[PDB]
RNA sequence: GGCACUAUGGGCGCAGCGUCAAUGACGCUGACGCUACAGGCCAGACAAGAAACACUUGUCUGAUAUAGUGCC
């Protein structure tokens, strides 16, 4: 029977200025027993409320937390671009002590479309025996978009992953890459190799593309 | 900003192995408050591992390591101490020590945390990373810019540097994070983007360097033509 | 289990003994007396002690807490 802190919004997109309010809310009483941190990729969680509504130190006025029975908030009154990050509610009321499962606060930008760089393999990775195929999509917003894998025209699937970045600190856009994955059987057994990009920013999907060795 | 915690002892075990990792206050002494351990799966939110209170010794801990795990501190090394044994995978975080604030001061905040070590549980072994390039392409660029990149593949556990041009060049650039895939090796590539103008008036070399197999490769990054 | 009865705090004497030295101290033991002051004993709440539990201390609320001797 442990207290349940669940936290929402899990992620948020706003702009500089906007007021924000991160709600969670304890499954039981948890008293004012209750903390909020501020954590930014791959540092520390820092302390920014105390005992449900206090400012830890070097908090600045534009944050604040409030209780109402077991509904915990924190609220940016005014959101300023140091304040991008990740943000945990904690109950300190019982053990074991429980963390919301965070929210995730990122910057609001115009729209911008990606441009796409398709990479065949190398001589090198081909003397390994397997082949890996990497599309490149560039600064790019917002998050959304779909990479599709054809070979020969013949859409692929399972035999690609991707992984996107965090927003950029000078424009706020993306990036992601996909690579296809096959046995050196495979690619030299078909032609041409497609990589179909679908984005908001983009009136038509933007295909980029190459056929064997094309020196 | 003379309180300091400083943790070490991660790395990398075995299912069923053990580790123990230590937190080293500076500061302040550790007998006068209660220390919490609170872990972070890559990718995942805090969670909640145990703690020990002071005066008491008291010592309190997750469901989820609860007898596996035992929290203590040496209060004549002024340093904590988690005694992790028979790790399953699952135990595969970044774990934290934190200071509990004083009742008076910052309720039951935690105020000061650790810095962070690594633990992983793998039954996989250590591994280099294979680095190939991603050659720029024909370089048509009707934008006058073109990509090029390292693919650093294979590779285990995390995690991997990557610089370009030994630090320099540092616009542009994008490192991914790394995915796990299929073999249990992970796999990232990193790419940066440069007027296509220098392109070959400058030569572009990424450094990857994988201090966990101790590789320190460097690839130089090119297209082959006719 | 119920019901009564008594006893329970500090001091202060009184004896008796211990306990260490070996000569003095020092203890307990006494429903063993002495006194006016009171407090002990138990449970809960709250506050502070570097204090979530535990520990210590204080305030507040309830009376409790022990025994012994009878009776049911």
């Amino acid at each position: 029977s442990d207290i349940q802190m669940t936290q929402s919004p899990s992620s948020l997109s706003a702009s500089v200025g906007d007021r924000v309010t991160i709600t969670c809310r304890a499954s039981q009483s948890v008293s004012s027993a209750v903390a909020w941190y501020q954590q930014k990729p791959g540092k520390a969680p820092k302390l920014l409320i105390y005992s449900a509504s206090s400012l830890y130190s070097g908090v600045p006025s534009r944050f604040s937390g409030s209780r109402s029975g077991t509904d915990f908030t924190l609220t940016i009154s005014s959101l300023q671009p140091e304040d991008f990050a990740t943000y945990y509610c904690q109950q300190s009321y019982s053990f074991p002590s429980t963390f919301g499962q965070g929210t995730k606060v990122e910057i609001k930008r115009t729209v911008a479309a990606p441009s796409v760089f398709i990479f065949p393999p190398s001589d090198e990775q081909l003397k390994s025996g397997t082949a890996s195929v990497v599309c490149l999509l560039n600064n790019f917003y917002p998050r959304e978009a779909k990479v599709q894998w054809k070979v020969d025209n013949a859409l692929q699937s399972g035999n690609s992953q991707e992984s996107v970045t965090e927003q950029d600190s000078k424009d706020s856009t993306y990036s992601l890459s996909s690579t296809l994955t096959l046995s050196k059987a495979d690619y030299e057994k078909h032609k041409v190799y497609a990589c179909e990009v679908t984005h908001q920013g983009l009136s038509s999907p933007v295909t980029k593309s190459f056929n064997r060795g094309e020196c | 900003s003379e309180v300091q915690l400083v943790e070490s002892g991660g790395g990398l075990v075995q299912p069923g192995g053990s580790l123990r990792l230590s937190c080293a206050a500076s500061g302040f002494y550790i007998s006068y408050s209660s220390i919490h351990w609170v872990r972070q799966a890559p990718g995942k939110g805090l969670e909640w591992v145990a703690s020990i209170s002071p005066y008491s010794g008291s010592t309190y801990y997750a469901d989820s390591v609860k007898g596996r795990f035992t929290i203590s501190a040496d209060t004549s090394k002024n340093t904590a101490y988690l005694q992790m044994n028979s790790l399953r995978a699952e135990d595969t975080a970044v774990y934290y020590c934190a200071r509990q604030g004083y009742r008076r001061r910052s309720g039951r905040g935690f105020d000061y945390w650790g810095q962070g070590t690594l633990v992983t549980v793998s039954s996989a072994s250590t591994k280099g990373p294979s680095v190939f390039p991603l050659a720029p392409s024909s370089k048509s660029t009707s934008g006058g810019t073109a990509a090029l990149g390292c693919l650093v593949k294979d590779y285990f556990p995390e995690p991997v540097t990557v610089s370009w041009n030994s630090g320099a060049l540092t616009s542009g650039v994008h490192t991914f994070p790394a995915v796990l895939q299929s073999s249990g090796l992970y796999s990232l590539s990193s790419v940066v983007t440069v007027p296509s103008s220098s392109l070959g008036t400058q030569t572009y070399i990424c450094n990857v360097n994988h201090k966990p197999s101790n590789t320190k490769v460097d690839k130089k990054v090119e297209p082959k033509s006719c």
